[PDB]
């Protein structure tokens, strides 16, 4: 699932946890080079309708190789009642982005999600074409990756609510905005229940 | 009728017929008894053995020269029985998937997976109506790398198994008859009495008893993996041997 | 080859239509019935499922109704090795277009391209086409909503009601009188599809594993493509059978 | 970089490796797997950039599925050694990769070491990355060439978690990887320390001073 | 990178082979063994860069790996080092180190063939190649008197081995001692911490 | 190849609707040997008797059941030589998914990539319809599955299905015993009753064979086992 | 299972040669361990165990302890989960009517195993198991006990008719409803056991009893 | 054979009910109808004849070619139709070509005709192409086994002999090959006794003349295969002449 360069104008993800809940928090970005004119366009996909997949860099291979992944993912959820596994879908990304060999132009994949009919928290990081990235920890990607890393962190809540883990998510999405050029460009936060996904969209610039 | 009747094309090519088979495919069966050649396998536990008749028609052939025995690699060796025609065809082919394993794996392919990309093999001409069957079957021997002494045989049509003890043939249902009995009153199995009571079996049917010159024994020991050709003067060995018996 | 296994698989007719189509439509007939009824909100497809038996994992959602796209789908009727072919690419094709584009995928389209595959058996390669008729419901933001039938050869014609399976002739004329091109609500519509499945197959008591109805609405401004379950499909039959009841004395 | 490392004991591997994988002394993730279970008798440890070690690995993995299946007999050492060799010499390499090729075939233990290069070579123990001097120093004195095996489990432990602790190529959590030879067996905590973040007082963003900003359906 | 040296007898012939590969600075492998094969009575010995030569081995074991099976006898000698060769002049400004090939044809039983990275098959009485032999490159030629004898030729390959050792930093100390004859290859490892290393200036 | 080749199909419609090669290679099932495929919703349980006669078969590998990964295994029907390709044919398929998910093929998507495979062989020249009909198992994502591909390629999925020899009988005894989302003894229970339906394959251990498909993978049973479950019918 | 080689084979040798009393300990080890069917690794073992313990009985003959020890036997049986089951509760049910402990005790124990049976699992499982507890029923003189649990198999049954172990339980009742001196019952049985006879799949034996 | 109107003798991918293709056994009466090809294993080379008719009295040596050279080291005799012969040629002459140029050594012979009879056997199968009505001799001098003959039939079976003919007469040449020796008899004195059996064969009542094509690859040649010298040639064919009366 490699994309052209990095330059869309924004590129940042967090995924932060809780035990009720588990969100993933995006630029809802677009438009590359330093000039923008609109803010917004998909990133984060909903690929079982439940779990998500985000790919991140500039807009065009982002949006059609996430569609053409999507149709090897629904192959799979289609065929069986019951949908895919995350962790068989970690490897297959993996495997997406080292098709397009050596000197390959950069991605960088984040994918939250609890796990389908095995119930326990996951949260992963891909970038390059690189090494199985299966953590149960906190996951932050992107090229300013570090920055990230510090929020993922940073809002865990292991007995709060839902709800708190929103409102803190909305100052740590601002604060990173104004140290990065990749946080910001108006900012989709993602609640993922297991059986839906809510989706809520912040104010923020 | 039956073995000559069109239904699709059947008798013609590979499509399924009447018969619950394939008629294409059934002549390739009847086809190992044209050649003339029978052959009985034993699979020992020191050594796994193959005699089967070599084909000497002519009075002006050099020993070495005319046989049935190929070396496909340095660890298998195997008989060809059939029509000979389709046996010298089959080995090229087989030897190039053995050579195709060779490179890659850095070691001796097993008796098993040799006979399994052979099989397939024989499969592909058997699948295809662009060209016959084969008109022989490869029956292997071996040492794998830790089962022991192994026989495998493939079809003409291509299918394979494990086998204690084999035959293919004229005579492919009295031979393994023959066979059985053998097995079941158990002399157990040293270098030369599982080569013994080869030879024995594939004389006792066709009732002859052999020169030395028109059987031909090739064995897999564990002395080395190397294929050997044990010559006459051992094949005649062996028949001596077979005297006074059980 | 051979020269006298041939009498040209491949090969035009004066009457200029291809023996082996022909063939191929009787062998449609014999798969159960699947419909397509369209609504002024919706489409559906109504199809009869090829288990009957007790015995069925319920891997698939249905063996007839595939779920193509998040916009599309169809039913098969006719040769059930053929549909894995057809309906794996078209899975592939439909779903392409509503995901790029951010625009439906028309059937028209759909129809065109597939039906290009199944003609180039049928003219050329000394091959056969493909044994079933395929009913595709969808909505595109072109004409609106639609339904489109396909055919061995690869000849297309787009109704908005129609009927395939054994009884078609009958099926289509009951459909004439009761639907023309747009009057039935989602709810009417659906009356309607228990209703041409009630008289083509015989069991007239049905079931929920027996038929199965799936629904395309876009209900809260995006299209939904769902498997309706075991209770809504008995609960609708359920209130077909009293209708029933009263409709024909 | 990286850190993996394997001893040669009584069955194939006793894997050490951290889960994270850094780019000189900065997380790029937290925690992985570099020493893989893809089968469970073939392991295979990694070392240097991430991308070059997870496809040569990946190649032999796949060509080690079919020999496993159809023999109903052991993977072979060997094939997996001339294979990534062949293979991503061909390719020519986007970098390096310091690869730890483990099977035990029909016979003996055979531990390999694939360099930087692209190579098929025989050692017994290797240790891959930048790390590879660093994991050895430990490894080669505990080790003598065969010992009890439960004892190099507490001795791995220990050499594992000083790799971690005094060289930075390593944050987060020490994994150990045991298979005696079809074993999977995984304890991730080959080190003491806290796993993620602690809050013991949750504050994270004070009591509301922000709120709930919009909720929708996307069906 | 390694220590190679193949002396060719009068005899039949003589291998000796290294105990370490060596990167940049660190050493890579800790415990060498080189045996790629092309035949089970014909080796090589990848010397100099391991990753240059092995792949020309490889692709050379492969026609090998196939010829050996379809004669039905194994091959010669000489049609190894001819495959050996024919790599090594196109893919010669990606390999240029030194293939080392010895053992029986079929043809005598005591041929010894050098493929060098300038290319030339030749065949020499004794050759070093590889990170430490250079430096004794002339002098492996040097320390033999030709044709010399099986068990005099059995001492100097351990003898020259040591002193090439002591001399580059490719090698260490140990020396694998290969004796190739008509039975098959026997390979024995004679320790090294007792015997005496050649000297040393002060 | 070296020749000029085939590609006409070898198969033509009737105005009957039906596919003529396609009927023959169906009574070619029938002729086979009992195979029975059973998902009972607490794993999977493929049972077959092979007809070998004579136990001078010293298979320690390669049998009528062979797992073709970890957590696949497949049972056939009828003839010998048309598995000997499709087994082969799963394994690199295994393969081919294993790079990308790395968890080995899930049995709903096996189907339909080898429906596609054995539609085309009917469909061009130079290659034929088989004759053999595949039970296939597999436990992955805490469900098992069991599908039965037809000699077209038709795939359906089934609880419990039969094949070979009397398949008339055992599909009819299938329904009455086993109803579904009943246990894992009474899936192997009736599975081993089928073979037992008729016999006649010499009655010896290693004439059955059973593979049985579970939550930790995919395993083929001993044969001294198998015997013990078929000792219970009489 | 974790010790059906070690622990189960030093027992059996102790049922011969001594008496069962040592032998209850070891007895309820064994069962316990089995209790795990496994289906990844269950191996040569799990043939072993269960074939061990149908094999017990009869190594000393009739005994107050033989009685006694297969009360243990009774949760393995059920626990398992295999077809192997039916195989190991028809044995160790007719060895003990051959070796009486007491009617009582026999009578307890095939009364358990059928109602567990007759509770999901199978139709075959249950039928051993009631020729057993009908022929207990017939020799004790207790002909109106056997009447009601033979009526059970009449009922539910009927729809298989290529029933082999249902033969056998039908024969033994239409014997106790002659003893009994009702005679359309003597008759209605018989009809029951012709219908399942006819089929082909029940040996010469089964044919030859009807009869 | 049969002779049936659909099939079986009109393909080459269909079995007769005993299993054979009637096919190849038409091809098979070929070699039979036109002159003979007798080659010789010695042990120091190989000696090739083949008796070339002249047809037209207005024709040179090197028209009508049933000698090839295969290699440098390599012959091929053939027997039967000239057409199918020359496809058979240059298979051979292209599989000889890269063992030289890639090994450095003489091929061994019995690999050799193994695979070039791997090749009209897989064209037997075919249906789409033609059985070959050919059968020909391979014949070399290696330093891994010596001098070897191999001879292949119309069927692509491939056995080795001490001496061969195939050809219009192989029950005449063979006996006449019996009662000498021949086998591991020196190349020079081999070259008058091939031509010796051509004569035989031939008739001055069924044939006007002929021109001696022999081939050498032993001592005189000194293991290099060439058309015989015009005086060698000459001198094998007069003793021919003048030993029959």
């Amino acid at each position: 699932m490699s994309v052209m360069s990095y330059n869309g104008g924004a590129v940042m993800a967090m995924k932060g946890k809780n035990c009720v809940a588990i969100a993933a928090d995006r630029r809802f970005g677009i438009q590359a080079q330093m000039v923008t004119t609109d803010f917004q366009k998909i990133f984060p996909m909903g690929d079982r309708l439940y779990i998500g997949l985000a790919g991140l860099a500039t807009d065009v291979q982002t949006v059609a190789q996430r569609l053409k992944f999507r149709l090897n993912l629904y192959e799979l959820k289609e065929g069986r009642q019951i949908k895919p596994y995350t962790l068989m879908s970690m490897v297959a990304n993996l495997l997406y982005e080292k098709r397009f060999g050596p000197y390959y132009t950069e991605p960088v994949i984040a994918g939250l999600d609890p796990k389908t009919f095995k119930p326990f928290i996951c949260s992963l990081d891909l970038i390059g074409c690189p090494m199985v990235t299966d953590d149960f920890v906190v996951s932050g990607t992107c090229s300013e990756q570090m920055y990230g890393m510090c929020e993922s962190l940073w809002e865990p809540n292991m007995d709060p609510e839902h709800l708190f883990e929103t409102i803190s998510q909305a100052m740590l999405n601002a604060v990173d905005r104004d140290a990065v050029s990749g946080m910001g460009v108006i900012v989709h936060i993602i609640e993922k229940d297991k059986i839906t996904t809510r989706t809520l969209k912040a104010r923020m610039d | 009728m039956s073995r000559g009747s069109s239904a699709g094309f059947d008798r013609h090519i590979t499509i399924f017929s009447p018969e619950g088979r394939l008629y294409q495919v059934e002549y390739a069966f009847k086809a190992i008894n044209q050649g003339g050649l029978t052959s009985v396998a034993v699979r020992g536990k020191d050594c796994a053995v193959i005699v089967t008749q070599k084909k000497v028609p002519d009075k002006l052939l050099d020993s070495s020269t005319v046989t049935h025995l190929f070396k496909i690699t340095e660890n298998i060796g195997c008989v060809m029985t059939g029509m000979t025609a389709d046996s010298r065809s089959q080995v090229q082919r087989a030897r190039y998937e053995a050579a195709n394993w060779k490179y890659k794996y850095g070691y001796e392919i097993p008796v098993d997976m040799l006979c399994k990309r052979i099989a397939d093999i024989s499969q592909v001409y058997t699948q295809n109506a662009e060209m016959r069957p084969l008109g022989c079957c490869m029956i292997l021997i071996g040492i794998d790398e830790e089962q022991g002494p192994q026989v495998y045989k493939c079809d003409p049509a291509g299918y394979y198994c494990g086998f204690k003890a084999t035959a293919a043939g004229v005579k492919q249902t009295e031979s393994t008859s023959f066979l059985e009995k053998k097995v079941k009153k158990k002399f157990d199995w040293t270098f030369e009495q599982t080569v013994e009571t080869a030879i024995t079996c594939l004389s006792t049917v066709l009732s002859i008893d052999f020169k030395p010159s028109e059987i031909e024994v090739g064995v897999v020991t564990v002395e080395n993996p190397k294929f050997r050709i044990l010559t006459e003067a051992e094949i005649d060995a062996h028949l001596v041997a077979l005297a006074e018996r059980d | 080859m051979s020269r006298r296994y041939d009498s040209r698989t491949t090969i035009f007719s004066p009457e200029g239509r291809l023996y082996q189509v022909e063939y191929a439509m009787e062998a449609i007939g014999h798969a159960g019935t699947c419909l397509g009824i369209l609504a002024n909100d919706g489409v559906l497809l109504a199809a009869e499922r090829r288990n009957i038996h007790k015995l069925l994992d319920e891997v698939f959602f249905s063996e007839k109704i595939y779920k193509l796209n998040e916009d599309m789908a169809c039913s098969v009727a006719g040769i059930t090795s053929d549909a894995n072919v057809l309906t794996n690419e078209l899975r592939l094709i439909a779903q392409r277009y509503l995901l790029q584009y951010q625009e439906p995928i028309p059937c028209e389209q759909l129809v065109t391209a597939l039906c290009d595959i199944k003609q180039a058996y049928t003219q050329f390669g000394g091959k056969r086409p493909f044994g079933v008729s395929l009913l595709y419901i969808g909505w595109d933001k072109h004409y609106g909503f639609q339904l489109y039938q396909s055919d061995p050869s690869g000849n297309y014609g787009g109704w908005k009601a129609t009927c395939i399976g054994n009884n078609s002739a009958a099926a289509v004329s009951m459909l004439k009188q009761d639907y023309k091109e747009g009057e039935m609500t989602l709810k009417s519509a659906l009356a309607l599809a228990v209703k041409v499945l009630n008289k083509t197959m015989d069991v007239s008591k049905l079931s929920a594993e027996k038929v199965e109805i799936a629904t395309l609405t876009r209900e809260n401004g995006k299209t939904v493509i769902r498997v309706l379950k075991q209770k809504e499909v008995e609960q609708l039959i359920k209130k077909h059978e009293e209708e029933e009841a009263k409709a024909e004395r | 970089t990286t850190i993996a490392g394997v001893v040669y004991k009584d069955g194939i591997v006793l894997g050490a490796d951290t889960r994270a994988t850094e780019g000189m002394v900065v997380a790029d993730k937290n925690c992985s797997k570099i020493h893989f279970i893809s089968p469970n008798i073939y392991c295979c440890g990694a070392g240097t950039a991430a991308d070059t070690d997870m496809t040569t690995q990946l190649i032999s993995s796949n060509l080690e599925l079919h020999s496993l299946t159809t023999g109903r007999l052991p993977r072979v050492v060997t094939a997996n050694r001339m294979l990534k060799q062949m293979l991503f010499r061909y390719q020519g390499y986007i970098g390096a990769a310091l690869v730890l090729g483990g099977v035990d075939v029909t016979g003996p233990h055979l531990y390999s070491i694939y360099p930087h290069g692209s190579t098929d070579k025989l050692p017994y123990v290797t240790m891959g990355s930048g790390s590879l001097a660093a994991m050895a120093v430990f490894e080669d004195k505990f080790r003598p060439d065969m010992e009890e095996e439960e004892a190099k489990k507490l001795v791995s432990e220990a050499i594992a978690a000083g790799i971690f602790n005094d060289l930075g190529s390593g944050s987060n959590i020490d994994l150990c990887v045991i298979s005696k030879s079809k074993l999977d067996f995984l304890r991730p905590y080959s080190v003491p320390n806290k796993k993620g973040t602690r809050f013991g007082r949750y504050r994270c963003e004070k009591g509301t001073t922000a709120v709930l900003t919009e909720k929708v359906t996307p069906l | 990178t390694t220590i190679m040296a193949v002396q060719f007898d009068g005899g039949v012939v003589l291998g000796a082979d290294s105990r370490t590969t060596t990167g940049s600075y660190i050493a890579n492998r800790v415990t060498d063994k080189l045996t790629p094969i092309h035949d089970h009575i014909f080796c090589c010995r990848s010397g100099s860069a391991a990753d240059t030569q092995a792949v020309a081995d490889a692709v050379t074991y492969q026609l090998g790996f196939h010829s050996i099976e379809l004669n039905e006898p194994p091959l010669v000698h000489t049609a190894a080092s001819l495959f050996k060769e024919m790599c090594y002049r196109y893919r010669e400004d990606l390999m240029a180190g030194i293939i080392i090939a010895g053992w029986d044809p079929q043809e005598g039983g005591q041929v010894y063939s050098v493929p060098m990275g300038g290319m030339m098959v030749r065949q020499s009485f004794a050759i070093g190649g590889s990170g430490s032999s250079y430096i004794y490159g002339y002098v492996d030629a040097t320390y033999r008197e030709g044709m010399t004898k099986d068990e005099c030729l059995q001492f100097t390959a351990n003898a020259l081995a040591l002193a090439m050792e002591r001399d580059g930093s490719s090698g260490g100390v140990i020396r694998l001692a290969a004796i190739q004859q008509s039975g098959v290859e026997r390979q024995v490892l004679l320790g090294d911490q007792i015997p005496k290393v050649t000297i040393s200036t002060l | 190849m070296a020749e000029r080749g085939y590609s006409f199909s070898l198969t033509t419609f009737s105005p009957s609707g039906k596919l003529v090669q396609i009927e023959y290679a169906l009574a070619a099932v029938a002729g086979g040997a009992p195979s029975v495929g059973i998902k009972a919703a607490n794993g999977v349980v493929l049972a077959t008797e092979k007809k070998q006669k004579s136990i001078l078969y010293d298979e320690r590998s390669v049998h009528k059941v062979e797992p073709i990964t970890k957590h696949i295994g497949l049972v056939y029907s009828g003839m010998g030589p048309d598995y000997r390709v499709l087994v082969h044919r799963a394994r690199k398929l295994a393969q081919q998914y294993y790079l990308v998910y790395q968890e080995p093929i899930p049995t709903a998507q096996l189907v339909q990539r080898v429906a596609s495979v054995m539609q085309e062989y009917t469909q061009s020249g130079g290659v034929r319809p088989f004759g053999v009909s595949l039970l296939i198992c597999g436990w992955n994502e805490g469900r098992p599955y069991l599908f039965q591909s037809d000699p077209s390629g038709a795939y359906f999925a089934w609880k419990a299905t039969a094949m070979g020899k009397n398949y008339v009988n055992g599909k009819t005894f299938l329904e009455k015993r086993y109803n579904e989302d009943l246990e894992l003894e009474d899936a192997i229970h009736t599975a081993i009753l089928t073979l037992k339906e008729s016999f006649e394959g010499q009655m010896t251990e290693d004439n059955i064979e059973v593979g049985i498909c579970n939550e930790a993978g995919f395993r083929r049973l001993t044969p001294t086992e198998v015997r013990d479950y078929l000792a219970a019918i009489a | 299972m974790a010790a059906a080689a070690v622990v189960e084979f030093q027992r059996a040798q102790s049922l011969l040669s001594t008496d069962r009393e040592a032998s209850i300990d070891i007895l309820h080890s064994i069962v316990k361990r089995d209790i795990q069917e496994n289906d990844e690794e269950a191996v040569q073992v799990k043939e072993q165990s269960i074939l061990e313990l149908g094999s017990l009985l009869a190594k000393t003959g009739q005994a107050a302890e033989l009685g006694g020890l297969l009360k243990y036997v009774r949760p393995f049986l059920n626990s398992i989960s295999k077809a192997k089951a039916a195989r190991l509760v028809r044995s160790l049910l007719d060895l003990f009517l051959d070796m009486e402990a007491a009617t009582g005790q026999e009578v307890e124990l095939c009364l358990e195993c059928i109602e567990w049976a007759k509770s999901e699992k199978r139709t075959f499982l249950r039928q051993a198991l009631e020729a057993r507890l009908v022929s207990l029923y017939f020799d004790t003189k207790r002909y109106q006990e056997a009447l009601h649990l033979g009526s059970q198999l009449l009922r539910e049954l009927k729809k298989m008719d290529d029933k082999a172990l249902l033969v056998e339980v039908q024969l033994l009742e239409s014997k106790t409803y002659h003893a009994l001196s009702n005679l359309p019952k003597a008759r209605a049985a018989l009809t029951s056991a012709r219908t399942t006879a006819n089929a082909i799949y029940c040996p010469p034996k089964l044919q030859a009893t009807l009869d | 054979m049969s002779s049936i109107g659909t099939g079986y003798d009109l393909s080459a991918s269909t079995f007769s009910p005993d299993g054979r293709v009637f096919q190849v056994e038409y091809a098979m009466k070929a070699v039979e109808n036109s002159s003979t090809a007798i080659g010789i294993r010695c042990k120091d080379g190989v000696v090739f004849g083949v008796e070339k008719l002249v047809l037209s009295k207005l024709y040179e040596e090197g028209s009508n070619k049933r000698l090839f050279n295969v290699d440098r080291h390599v012959g091929m005799a053939v027997a039967g139709l000239l057409a199918d012969a020359r496809s058979l040629a240059d298979i051979a002459r292209e599989e000889a070509s890269n063992f030289r140029s890639n090994f450095g050594y003489n091929i061994p012979l019995k690999h050799l005709a193994d695979r070039v009879a791997m090749y009209v056997h897989a064209y037997t199968l075919y249906s789409a192409v033609r059985p070959f009505g050919c059968s020909f001799m391979l014949g070399s001098y290696s330093v891994n086994d010596g001098a070897q003959l191999y001879m292949i039939d119309p069927s692509g079976v491939s056995y080795g002999y001490w001496g061969c003919a195939i050809g219009k007469a192989r029950q005449a040449a063979k006996t006449e090959i019996e009662k000498l020796q021949m086998k591991e008899m020196t190349c020079r004195d081999v070259v008058k006794e091939v031509a010796k059996i051509i004569y035989i064969v031939h008739d001055e009542v069924k044939d006007k003349a002929f021109e001696l094509e022999l081939s050498w690859v032993g001592e005189l040649t000194k293991g290099r295969h060439e058309i015989v010298p015009k005086d060698v040639r000459e001198e094998a064919e007069k003793y021919a002449k003048e030993s029959l009366k």
